[PDB]
């Protein structure tokens, strides 16, 4: 009852990392070098070919996952692994150009939309991890107590 | 040949929704959240499942000392165990 | 005395994004995804954790045949395994 | 590693299902008394004290899940399970008197901070399961494939 794994000698397992440090209106992200550093090196350690993207519209990242669906590495791949480093609210992932009064932002939705099996048949009956960062609006999810 | 297949299969999200933001002493920090999925990763990859690994994740933080982090884990749609296997 | 303790903890969440519309022979049928729930939920109470038991309902729907059911479990924020442990 | 569980001969575990099958304007939900039976029977057998609401407003939903948070009950509780059954949609669960002119749906989001330690203090540290049961409208989740 686990998953097949697909050979080392002959496999393509690809993964991909979307980040997004620098904004034109929102704050920066300062210090994600060291995330994008960190998961690259494990994730390519696990044997997964690893494609970094930075700095990218709503717009963008829709084109990009969709480019990353239709890949040929999928077809001879047991698994693959998506991680998304941006500001979050309520809706999902923000853009680079997202502001108060012009929204940019790519729904969690569409991601899954995305790799499912009808828009990516490469990746059926294999397992898709999707790691996102995603700092919300809302003070830290502690709170105190007596006892 | 034809044969029926779900939509969506297979998914496991990890997502923090818990907010990381940047600290004033240390800008050039790693993320918190990042870095203990990370430790999780290396050691428990040759003995638990990704699913499981994450809990390990959950475990860790269970008790609130600098970051307040508790990172949920969405849309679980694996029939399986993955296992992630490392060097073979 | 004080301590802090996380907002949202110790959660998940099972439901069907799968439809579940009524048949139109046996009207009366009870639901595949409910019938299904408490079959596993009899036998893997005194032998797995809940979050396992999940995985046993969605492995026991991975071929379609009958209706299409594929549940997924959401907001997972449970930081230790649950076992129901049946008449203790 | 596991969930601390109470001893049987002094807990007061409790469990909730709310179910919708009367409605207003949206279809019947017949054979949900099965449903109903079935789970009902189940969560007694499993310890818990099980309390049933049937058909309900999302106003209804919302005092009635807030009444539920702040029982005595759950003091000398390890556990609980809560049961929604009705017509789903894309923000959440709907209620009897739901239409497409007149909407009224709880949301899945408001379920989540009635529970919560801050709203919810007897249930902190303690397993919490929400089953829920949502008819989407959207075609059978099977796509066909050539093999
Ligand atoms: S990556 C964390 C972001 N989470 C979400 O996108 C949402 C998850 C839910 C749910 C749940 F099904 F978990 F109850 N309900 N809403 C309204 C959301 S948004
Ligand atoms: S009970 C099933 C209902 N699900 C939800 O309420 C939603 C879950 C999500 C997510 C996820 F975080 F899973 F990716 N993203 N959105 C936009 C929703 S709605």
């Amino acid at each position: 009852e686990i998953y097949p794994i697909m050979d080392k000698s002959s496999r393509t397992r690809l993964a991909l990392i979307i980040c997004n440090e620098e904004f034109d209106s929102i704050p920066r992200r300062t210090g994600a070098e060291v995330d994008i550093t960190g998961m690259t090196m494990l994730l390519q350690n696990l044997g997964y070919s690893v494609d970094v993207k930075k700095n990218l519209t709503a717009s963008d990242m829709t084109t990009e996952l969709e480019a990353f669906a239709h890949r040929p590495e999928h077809k001879t791949s047991d698994s693959t692994f998506l991680v998304f480093m941006s500001h979050g609210i309520r809706e999902g992932i923000c853009g680079k150009k997202h502001s108060e009064q012009v929204p940019d932002i790519l729904q969690l939705n569409a991601i899954f939309n995305m790799l499912n099996t009808k828009n990516c048949p490469s990746l059926k009956d294999k397992p898709k991890v999707i790691i996102i960062q995603a700092a919300r609006g809302d003070s830290p999810g502690v709170v105190w107590f007596k006892d | 040949a034809i044969k029926k297949a779900h939509i969506e299969k297979d998914f496991i999200a990890f997502c923090s929704s818990t907010p990381d933001n940047v600290s004033w002493r240390h800008p050039t920090m790693g993320s918190v959240f990042i870095g203990r999925l990370i430790e999780h990763m290396q050691e428990y990859a040759a003995s638990a499942d990704v699913e499981e690994i994450f809990r390990k994740v959950r475990f860790s933080f269970e008790q609130p000392d600098g970051r307040a982090q508790m990172p949920t884990t969405e849309r679980v749609t694996l029939t399986r165990a993955f296992y992630l296997f490392p060097g073979h």
